[PDB]
């Protein structure tokens, strides 16, 4: 799921370290 | 915090020596002389914390995840030494979890907390925590038996209740998720003072009309999570120009203003072909903000990266798109036709971030019945013409037409933010 319009994920964006 | 055994009491002297190079920042002759420890005594369970946490360190000041990586594996065979304190096998899987997560290897942190729930049943703040790892890999239903779990056993746990009432709330339970929310907020409990479960809580409440909505949007204002009482992003750049409404000279993309509404009848015409001979292309909007009515969009691009094959049924479109990287190259936007049809109500909402704008343009308008409001202001579209807002301040629609209505959204990148910004933020 991805943030697309809303706030509705718990996370909006993705991890992958520094 | 007991974290020595008996055999680590011995050989304390040599333990805090390594710690102390640790403290002051020595952290390569901090890491060796663990690494010396480890060597010399393999089944300290202190020693080799004290190496994953130089590796932790390490990592930090070299910025490598492969680092990290090999600390995360050493935090585990702190937990498979013998004769290992509890507080101190519970703080190594804690950071090896915790790490995980940093990495983006959700699966691993899963299994992590799941073996941590295991060893300290009646911990509810790892089952807490486990329960933040399953909503991270999108696992909505276990996270709820999780927590489901946590509140049988503490019924007030404020924790547990914002994150169940969060997802009650994802699953448009909006009634039930509000006493949740609203309590779990209440609570003070550490983990609840959070922009998430403001946000929620209001739009929870707005929904079904209660006008306690906006005193939680004020309180979430004055502790610093929204910008403002009507804007309300999460994924904020501090200082951008926050305005609801837009001018085309006011956002300086005046060329793009131009190309679309010179160009508008080409971009409707692939959209109603697409609507025509390939309406699947069509999806519908599923991030829960209908009350009712049909909206679905065809996107061209997301996160900065071309649809290939959407802009196969809209090649001329992506084709004059693609001369402007203000808006092909926003990871924190899209380009979609959107389409709403008769009876549809598209609930107030926000969106994720401000460092967007969000242009429609006209395509197939109605003479009346369509109508979006921004903030305290509301507007109608024109066919070729291109309005401009953000849509980080709250924003609702209204189609009551007798036809269908589409428009073209593009978003750009907030015109203040620098390139080095736009290159550096992450992909909303
Ligand atoms: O009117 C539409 O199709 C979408 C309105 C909306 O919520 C948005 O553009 O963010
Ligand atoms: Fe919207």
């Amino acid at each position: 799921g991805k943030c697309k319009d809303g706030l509705g994920e718990y996370t909006c964006t993705s991890l992958e370290g520094f | 915090p007991k974290l020595l055994n008996k055999f680590d009491k011995t050989i304390k002297a040599e333990l805090d020596a390594a710690e102390k190079l640790r403290k002051r920042g020595k952290i390569e002759e901090a890491v060796n002389a663990f690494k010396e420890l480890v060597r010399k005594y393999p089944q300290s369970p202190r020693a080799r914390y004290g190496k994953a946490q130089c590796e932790d360190d390490l990592a930090e000041k070299r910025r490598s995840n492969e680092v990290l990586r090999g600390a995360i594996e050493t935090y585990q065979e702190v937990a498979s030494l013998p004769d290992v304190p509890a507080d101190l096998l519970k703080l190594s899987l804690k950071r090896r979890s915790d790490r995980q997560q940093f990495l983006g290897h959700m699966r691993g942190s899963l299994l992590t907390l799941q073996r941590l729930v295991q060893l300290f049943p009646n911990d509810t703040s790892l089952k807490n925590d486990l329960g933040v790892g399953y909503l991270l890999i999108g696992d909505n239903d276990n996270a709820k038996k999780v927590y489901e779990e946590v509140l049988s056993v503490t019924p007030n746990d404020g924790f547990a209740k914002v994150h169940y009432g969060f997802i009650l709330k994802a699953q448009n339970k909006i009634a039930e998720s509000i006493p949740y929310l609203k309590e779990g907020i209440e609570s003070g409990d550490p983990g609840t003072d959070d922009g998430r479960f403001y946000f929620h809580l209001g739009d929870a409440m707005q929904r079904v009309g209660n006008k306690e909505a906006y005193k939680w949007y004020e309180l979430g204002h004055k502790r610093g999570h929204f910008a403002s009482v009507w804007q309300r992003s999460l994924y904020n750049v501090n200082g951008l120009k926050a305005q609801p409404w837009w001018t085309p000279k006011e956002t300086g993309y005046t060329e793009l203003v131009k190309s679309l509404e010179r160009n508008w009848k080409l971009i409707r015409d692939e959209g109603l072909a697409v609507m025509d001979k390939a309406k699947g292309l069509f999806l519908p909007e599923d991030e829960n903000l209908r009350e009712k009515g049909d909206w679905s969009q065809f996107t061209l691009w997301q996160q900065g990266r071309r649809n290939e094959n959407a802009c196969k049924g809209a090649p001329k479109t992506c084709t004059l798109l693609e001369k402007f990287p203000e808006t092909t190259g926003c990871r924190r936007g899209q380009i979609k036709y959107s389409i709403m049809h008769p009876g549809t109500h598209v609930w107030p909402h926000t969106g994720p971030t401000n460092c967007r704008l969000r242009m429609h343009l006209g395509l197939v308008i109605p003479k009346e019945g369509c109508k979006i409001r921004c903030a305290n202001e509301t507007k109608t579209w024109e066919e070729g013409k291109v309005l401009i807002f953000d849509d980080s301040f709250e924003h609702e629609v209204w189609q009551d037409a007798s036809s269908f209505r589409l428009i073209f959204i593009v978003d750009v990148w907030h015109p203040e933010l620098t390139p080095q910004q736009r290159r550096s933020l992450p992909a909303i």
